[PDB]
């Protein structure tokens, strides 16, 4: 699998406003599979973009190319 | 968490969350043969979790929004309401 | 019984995790490569609740969301997550861009819409001159 | 229809020309044509990214009329953001 | 700025469904959101005309401005 769901929820409390915020166990698993899929998906459009260039590493310019178009599919 | 010393608990879930990103990101190598570099890892670290800001304030804000406390799996369809592979998927897992 | 899956049951990496994010992933004094961060919010126009607890934010890459602006008229392809609207458009105002880049789409804009001015819409305003 | 949209374009149009030559004359800068045209665009095709999240927010909320902290919850992001709009719907 | 009348238009012509309407203080309050978002384009892309000492801007400060003004408002 991916991210444990103590890791998400730590992770969420971290940047919650409020203290008596809590999350349900569904939408806990739900953001440890949203996370992974963000992840997975930011990591293969870089890796297609070195496939398009005919590169077998992926490096820093091929994450700065797919980043402003990946980072507005998730917002 | 709040205004003073909170800087550990970021520096180790910083860590955990780059751990995950090498762990997912050796599957997409394997599965699309190429390898990634170290700062590449570290920059998919750095994106997931300031995504992973976005999503906790856009969650808490949806949970406050329908006057309640607990984040629920409306909060996470409204999170993932704008696209439709997204979207769908959600109704696909969030209902499983 | 299981050692492995002992160590971790918490929300942080287990010892057997950390050494493995330790050789092979964690960016150390020997990397010679820059520490990746992606740049802050700053508003021109607002108060900024100032994010700027790190002073230290350039010994690192600081991530540009604009060095590739030409790649950006058209769609990046896509693995799982497809483009949203709002992404689509973004892109078509790069398009656009470009298009006006050679000099035809800029004045034409303001040509196609100027018949189409309802003053009852606008909050009329002195032409200061200031448009070249 | 078509000409719906662009009586709604051209209004936009002059008013982020208006509002831009409020920034130039702050700045002692001269905005080009181009880049007007171009605000202008984002600022129309921003409008339908605001329309239909706060559509979709009256509903997370069970209603059908878009208020005052719809447009609050579009700041949510952004704490700066946030506190104004807030610190303009509590004095409206 | 923008008048409350054509924000009602905009917003009008944008939603899925017919029975949305929009109250008078949430107009008045996206017409001054509509207002920061357009004030913080120019600001932002002035400001990248004077980092380069240019008092004229054109698109090419557009294209700097543009990915983090969309992610900074959502």
């Amino acid at each position: 699998g991916g991210f444990r769901k103590e890791t998400v929820e730590r992770l969420l409390r971290l940047h919650f406003r409020d203290g008596r915020t809590r999350v349900n166990g569904d939408a806990l698993l739900l953001m440890a599979e949203l996370l992974k899929v963000f992840v997975r998906e930011a990591a293969a459009r870089a890796a297609r973009q070195a496939q398009a260039e005919d590169l077998e590493k992926v490096d820093i310019e091929h994450v700065e190319k797919v980043l402003p178009q990946l980072l507005l599919d998730f917002v | 968490a709040g205004g003073e010393q909170r800087e550990l608990l970021i520096q180790r879930l910083r860590a955990a969350v780059h751990y995950t990103t090498g762990a997912l990101a050796q599957d997409v190598a394997e599965d699309k043969g190429v390898l990634f570099s170290k700062q590449t890892v570290a920059a998919i670290s750095e994106i997931t979790f300031r995504q992973a800001e976005n999503f906790a304030r856009d969650l808490e804000m949806f949970a406050r929004h329908a006057k309640r406390s607990t984040i629920t799996s409306e909060d996470v369809k409204l999170l993932a309401r704008r696209s439709n592979s997204l979207l769908k998927y959600i109704t696909q897992k969030s209902d499983e | 019984d299981p050692k492995e899956m002992h160590c971790h049951e918490n929300w942080s990496l287990s010892p057997e995790e950390f050494e493995i994010w330790d050789r092979l992933y964690r960016l150390k004094e020997n990397d010679g490569v820059k520490e990746p961060i992606l740049p802050h919010t700053r508003f021109e126009t607002l108060e900024n609740l100032d994010k700027t607890s790190k002073p230290e934010e350039e010994a690192a890459h600081k991530l540009s969301l604009s060095e590739w602006s030409i790649w950006q008229s058209r769609p990046f392809p896509t693995s799982m997550v497809d483009h949203s609207d709002r992404c689509y458009h973004f892109i078509s105002v790069m398009e656009l861009i470009e298009v006006m880049r050679q000099e035809q789409g800029d004045c034409s804009y303001e040509l196609e819409l100027q018949p189409h001015l309802r003053i009852e819409d606008i909050h009329v305003r002195r032409n200061k001159g200031h448009l070249s």
